[PDB]
DNA sequence: TTTTTTTTTTT
């Protein structure tokens, strides 16, 4: 769907990009699930490898400066 | 205190009224008291008479016709209801209208200055875009609300025009009427928009267009694509918004094809059999009952390219056309053939499609990187008087039931190219957008001209390398001719002595037999037949489909776009 | 006489034709055999009543055949013959049912095929308030609006109810000046001796392949009254009967820039054209041998593939919908997924599908969920069913799988396991159903399957897509020369 | 407003009181001050009000005649 | 608040 970690997406009424939230700013606390851990895109890997490191997701893009704290626990499984 | 007798107007009725009965054809028997017999049954309501007639008859009024065509328009109609009292089952409030035709001298859209207004005039065009059909209100029945009396007769000029005096002493209400719609006279009234033919355009220009008004029996007369050839009157039409400013319209009376194939009246064989003049059916039948016509129209149609016989033939049986048939289940067969051309440069391929696309009537000419998606199928547009989207058709669509010369096919963008697939696959297109849902036709058959990719054709690989198409593109053509420019010398004899002799003896050393008048004819004629399979001849389509596969057979040899 | 020098319409509206009129009519309401020596309209009103309707059908040629003079005052001013039938046909129920007055005290009688079957480009002013039989499909439906129909309003000053004024379909009705205390103004409407009526207006436009022969297709309106009202719906084919009224707009006026009136059609009996015992079924079924009988009915034209018409006619009928008692959901629907090379008649496969089996949709893969759409007529910014949802309870036919979007991948996915979409938009925020089985072709990579590598990597589709289909036939192919004749042939 | 009350605005006289009726229906002003045709306005200060919520409800899903989309009201 | 065409910044 929109992906895992952030994205910036150019909006069609806006013409502009605005920012999504996805899956590990929704999850507080909670705990997210994946699976086949080569398939994610790999902007979206490189994201959610961040997102593990900090904690965090802040994406300095186009017109997007924000911060969105993932709190969440991976459990992964690999091929 | 009466009103006055416009004079000019009435004693052209009159003369008018005088012509219609006295004037014969070559034995007796008035020719306007017959066509005048079939404007009784219901849904006729225009008399057509020629002007070159009432040139003879008479020529003191032509001039008053050609100069005040405006002036004595609504008396040549009312001397038209007085001539047809002689029937008595017509419905006394039903009017006519008389629509001229056959007018000597032609003019240009572009000539149509504003010291034409109010008279008489001839314009040749293509038909761009075709409003829906509606009811005009030409002379309102006012039902007077006080009195109960009943206003009648009332003019409209281009609004609704309320008329506000009573005949009654006593009318409360010279502001207020409702009228009926009953009784009221109405008029159907079309309007569609015409661009500048081809032929006129100076150079360095964009064509001019202009909005004509059908207003008649002739309603339905012009439909988009097509090349007519109106005469009316030019008039000027206000801003009723405010009711200046003025913009010029034309209003026609009559509207005919502008060059007919058959001279007779403008869909079988023997329908057409019956217009074809003596010499035309007696020239007809040599050209059917020739023997060597299959390398006659050949060396005809194409009669300055050297070589390349076996793409001549194919443009030809492109030309015919096949059956088409309609399965029981709903679906439909594709009748009609398609034709791509790749080859090395300068091979004479633009040369065949501007053979074609001058030769036939009714096809289209575009290239590939000029074009679009929505310009070629179908578009919407957004009509803000109606404000309304409604359909545009494309270039696949005025040159239905034709060709379509698409040259340089593979510059065209990728997405550009899936909606062409669409209409060549189903023979449709469909529409859904805005607010607009429909499936229209297009039986055209293409011709397409591309280039191989980086200039020349490789003869190592197969095509889907060799050309930039898509893949089911491809599929949905069904004949290939792949030129090469095989360095040789023999015919670098040949094609220099045809271009240098073509360029000598300009219009002549072209001796082509069957003129290309006559070929138009005898391809409208032969296209009418709906030739069948006898056994035999289902055995042997069998039998070759079984030699064709088996020569991709594995082992011995290879070929290219797999059988 | 039945038939003086005046106007037809002027004719029937003077007292004398009036009540000759009305009396006739119950004669032959009362009175007509078919054949048989049954009074048809002694069953049929009787059939009308056991399910409280309120619309007497008239089928025109009998009318014809009893009655001479009035079938052909008909369709010269039917906008008060059809007010007297109704009339008549009311005191004739009232007989066969004197209690009937609690049940909607007024009486629509329709009309049935006119033998005057017409096209929708062909109607001109001609045929201004004539009654007209027409055919095309329908192409739009705003929702069941209620119109006034014998209004009535109240003064702002005195307390009094003005008068019961009829409301006619061109234009609002006009109050005077109050009897009472003569206070001229904005009256309001009374909400609660106002009579209401439903109201729909529907765009008909002419048939696809009819009549379109080398133009486009014209359409007009439709006004759907009282009974009518969701009598087909986006996409039937129907065939009105109806007055061709026209009224004046102001509009169209200011851009032809001539006095240009707008027409509609009143619709009179709308009757749609489209698709709609056992003791044979019994021993055909008990045949124990209907596998091999049935298989070879499907694919009626395409020579082969009794393998893979095994498998579809295994989908067609289904299988069965069990609700598992642990609350894990287990589907009910066989989803199919054909592949191979071009030239193997998949498209028809599909196509066919598309005909024998019931309230089918089909969609290309090159408008899966609902979306936002300003309306042709309502003007409103509404929202419109995609086409996961037409297929609510039947088949979903997807053409060129591959060429699906990532939006409709993520979106095709969901509906698969779940069976439920939810719609967030711009709209409004709702959850709706879609219960159906997906029928789709996809293409082989390289313009050849090829057998080397697994169907995973020919098909180039998502990998926890596959899984989600139960049926995984490959269409495939080989130069075989005894089946050349075969097909060839054929 | 539930119950409200308005007042001219040349000569100040007041007409006050005035009762709204329920649901979704306006008031008509007079213009006859008894002064200019419609001289009233409305005083803000006094005039009681309540809470209104408009919601939207869609049909239940088991009862769609399942050929298109569910009406609401 | 919809198409379609054309230019320039952005993922
Ligand atoms: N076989 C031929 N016989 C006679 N004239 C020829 C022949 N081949 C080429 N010509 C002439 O050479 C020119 C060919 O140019 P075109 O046919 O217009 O270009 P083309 O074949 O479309 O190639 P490109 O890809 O578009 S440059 C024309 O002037 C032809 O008259
Ligand atoms: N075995 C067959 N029997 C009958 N028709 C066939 C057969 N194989 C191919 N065809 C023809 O091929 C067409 C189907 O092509 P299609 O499968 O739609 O191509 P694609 O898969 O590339 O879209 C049909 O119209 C049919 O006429
Ligand atoms: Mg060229
Ligand atoms: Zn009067
Ligand atoms: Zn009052
Ligand atoms: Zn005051």
């Amino acid at each position: 769907a929109a992906g895992l970690t952030a994205s910036v997406m150019r909006d069609p009424s806006s013409r502009n990009f605005i920012m999504e939230g996805g899956a590990m700013v929704l999850a507080d606390g909670g705990v997210v699930c994946i699976d086949e851990f080569d398939k994610m895109r790999e902007d979206d890997r490189v994201a959610i490898h961040e997102a593990m490191e900090q904690q965090t997701i802040s994406i300095a893009k186009a017109g997007i400066t924000t911060t969105l704290n993932s709190r969440c626990s991976v459990l992964a499984a690999a091929n | 205190h009466l009103e006055v007798r416009d004079e000019v107007a009435e004693k052209c009725q009159k003369l008018f009224l005088d012509f219609l009965e006295e004037f014969q054809s070559s034995d007796g028997e008035i020719k306007y008291l017959q066509l005048a017999e079939e404007l009784i049954r219901p849904e006729r309501n225009t008399l057509v008479v020629s002007f070159v007639d009432l040139e003879q008859f008479n020529q003191q009024l032509s001039t008053t016709i050609q100069e005040e065509f405006y002036r004595v328009y609504p008396y040549l109609c009312r001397a038209l209801k007085t001539f047809v009292k002689d029937r008595k089952e017509i419905p006394l409030a039903k009017d006519f209208y008389v629509a001229f035709q056959d007018l000597p001298t032609r003019h240009k859209i572009r000539e149509l200055t504003s010291s034409r207004i109010g008279l008489l005039t001839r314009i040749s065009g293509q038909v761009v875009r075709t409003h829906p059909v509606h009811p005009e209100l030409v002379s309102g029945t006012f039902l007077c609300l006080d009195c109960q009396t009943v206003i009648r007769d009332v003019e409209q000029q281009f609004k609704y025009t309320q008329p506000n005096i009573c005949r009654n002493p006593v009318c409360a209400n010279r502001r207020r009427f409702l009228l009926d719609t009953n009784k009221s006279r109405f008029v159907d009234f079309q309007k569609v928009r015409i661009q500048e033919t081809q032929a006129e355009l100076p150079r360095g220009s964009i064509p001019r267009s202009l909005e004509v008004i059908l207003r008649a029996e002739a309603v339905e007369s012009a439909q988009a694509g097509d090349k007519c050839d109106f005469t009316g009157t030019l008039i000027v039409v206000p801003d009723v918004s405010k009711l200046l400013s003025y913009r010029l319209v034309f209003l026609a009376c009559c509207v005919a094809p502008t060059n007919p194939r058959f001279g007779g009246k403008e869909q079988t064989a023997e329908s057409i059999k019956n217009q074809m003049t003596v010499k035309e059916w007696e020239k007809v039948f040599e050209m059917s009952q020739d023997k060597n016509l299959y390398h006659n129209l050949c060396t005809s149609l194409f009669p300055t390219i050297h070589g390349n016989d076996e793409v001549k033939r194919g443009v030809l049986l492109m030309l015919f056309g096949g059956v088409p048939k309609t399965t029981g289940e709903g679906t439909s067969l594709r009748g009609d053939i398609n034709v791509c051309i790749v080859g090395d440069p300068s091979t004479a391929k633009s040369q065949f499609l501007k053979h074609v696309e001058e030769f036939s009537p009714r096809a289209v000419y575009t290239s590939g990187k000029a074009s679009s998606a929505a310009g070629l199928t179908a578009a919407v547009v957004r009509d803000e008087e109606s404000h309304e989207f409604v359909i545009e058709a494309g270039a696949l669509m005025l040159a239905d039931n034709g060709v379509c010369c698409i040259d340089e096919f593979d510059k065209m963008d990728v997405r550009d190219q899936v909606a062409i697939h669409e209409a060549m696959e189903q023979q449709t297109i469909s529409i859904t957008k805005a607010g607009v849902k429909a499936t229209l036709n297009a039986r055209t058959s293409i011709l397409a001209a591309a280039n191989p990719i980086s200039g020349h054709y490789d003869r190592s690989k197969s095509l889907k390398q060799n050309i930039n198409l898509s893949a089911p593109i491809m599929s949905r053509f069904d004949l290939f001719f792949i030129l090469v420019d095989e360095c040789n010398e023999v015919t670098d004899y040949a094609i220099a002595r045809r271009i240098v002799d073509l360029h000598s003896r300009i219009e002549e050393s072209i001796d082509r037999v069957y003129s290309l008048d006559d070929i138009r004819r005898y391809l409208l004629f032969a296209r009418q037949f709906k030739p069948k399979i006898s056994k035999e001849s289902e055995d042997f389509i069998v039998e070759q489909y079984k030699h064709l596969r088996q020569r991709d057979g594995s082992g011995v040899t290879k070929s290219s776009w797999r059988i | 006489e039945d038939l003086k020098g005046h106007s037809v319409r002027e004719w029937v509206s003077m007292a004398g034709p009036r009540l000759e009129i009305h009396h006739r009519f119950k004669n032959f309401l009362r009175t007509h055999v078919d054949s048989h020596g049954h009074n048809v309209f002694k069953e049929r009103i009787s059939d009308m009543c056991k399910e409280n309707r309120e619309s007497l059908v008239v089928n025109y040629e009998d009318l014809a055949a009893r009655e001479h003079v009035l079938a052909y005052f008909l369709p010269e001013a039917p906008a008060e013959l059809l007010q007297i039938f109704d009339e008549a046909a009311l005191e004739v129920v009232l007989a066969m049912y004197p209690k009937y007055d609690r049940i909607t005290n007024h009486i629509h009688v329709r009309i049935s095929h006119l033998p005057l079957v017409e096209e929708l480009r062909s109607l001109r002013q001609l045929h201004l308030n004539q009654l007209i039989r027409t055919s095309g499909v329908v192409t739009s439906c705003t929702g069941v609006l209620p119109q006034l129909s014998m209004v009535k309003y109240n003064c702002n000053k005195c307390n009094f109810v003005l008068g019961p004024f009829c409301q006619s379909q061109n234009q609002e009705v006009k109050p005077g000046s109050c009897p009472e205390c003569q206070s001229a103004g904005p009256f309001e409407v009374n909400m609660e001796e106002t009579i209401y009526q439903n109201y729909q207006r529907i765009r008909i436009q002419e048939s696809p392949g009819k009549v379109a022969a080398g133009r486009l297709p014209r359409s007009k309106d439709a006004i759907l009254l009282a009974d009518l009202v969701d009598s087909c719906k986006p996409g039937d084919e129907i065939e009105l009967t109806g007055i061709y009224h026209n009224n004046y707009d102001g509009s169209l006026n200011t851009a032809n820039g001539f006095p240009v009136f707008a027409t509609v059609i009143l619709a009179n009996h709308v009757a749609k054209k489209d698709n709609k015992d056992v003791k044979m079924i019994t021993s055909l079924s008990k045949d124990q041998q209907i596998g091999e009988k049935i298989f070879a009915s499907i694919a009626p034209s395409i020579y082969g593939h009794e393998d893979i018409k095994r498998g579809l006619a295994l989908a067609l009928f289904g299988g069965e919908p069990k609700n598992p008692g642990g609350k894990h959901k287990v589907r009910g629907d066989i989803n199919v997924l054909l592949c191979g090379d071009p030239g193997t008649a998949k498209s028809q496969f599909l196509k066919y599908i598309e005909k024998v089996s019931s309230r089918a949709i089909f969609t290309t893969g090159q408008g899966l969920t609902a979306y936002v759409q300003r309306h042709p007529v309502s003007r409103e910014w509404t929202l419109e069913a995609g086409a996961l949802v037409l297929a609510d309870r039947g088949v979903c036919l997807i053409d060129e799988f591959d060429k699906m979007n990532d939006q409709d991948r993520t979106s095709i996915h969901e509906a698969m396991e779940q069976q439920s979409i939810s719609i967030s938009k711009a709209g409004i925020v709702t959850s709706l159903q879609a219960r159906c089985t997906v029928i789709a072709a996809a293409n082989p990579i390289g313009g050849r399957y090829d057998p080397s590598l697994t169907f995973s990597e020919n098909v180039d589709l998502t990998e926890p897509i596959i899984s989600r289909f139960d049926i995984l036939c490959v269409v495939r192919d080989t130069v075989d020369p005894v089946q050349d004749e075969m097909l060839a042939r054929f | 407003a539930t119950r409200i009350s308005i007042q001219c605005r040349s000569c100040r006289n007041t007409l006050t009181n005035i009762a709204m009726r329920p649901g979704l229906e306006g008031y008509a002003l007079p213009r006859k001050c008894n002064c200019p045709l419609d001289p009233y306005f409305i005083m803000p200060d006094k005039c009681k009000c309540v809470d209104f919520q408009t919601l939207k409800l869609q049909e239940l899903p088991d009862a769609v005649p399942h050929g298109e989309m569910p009406r609401h009201m």
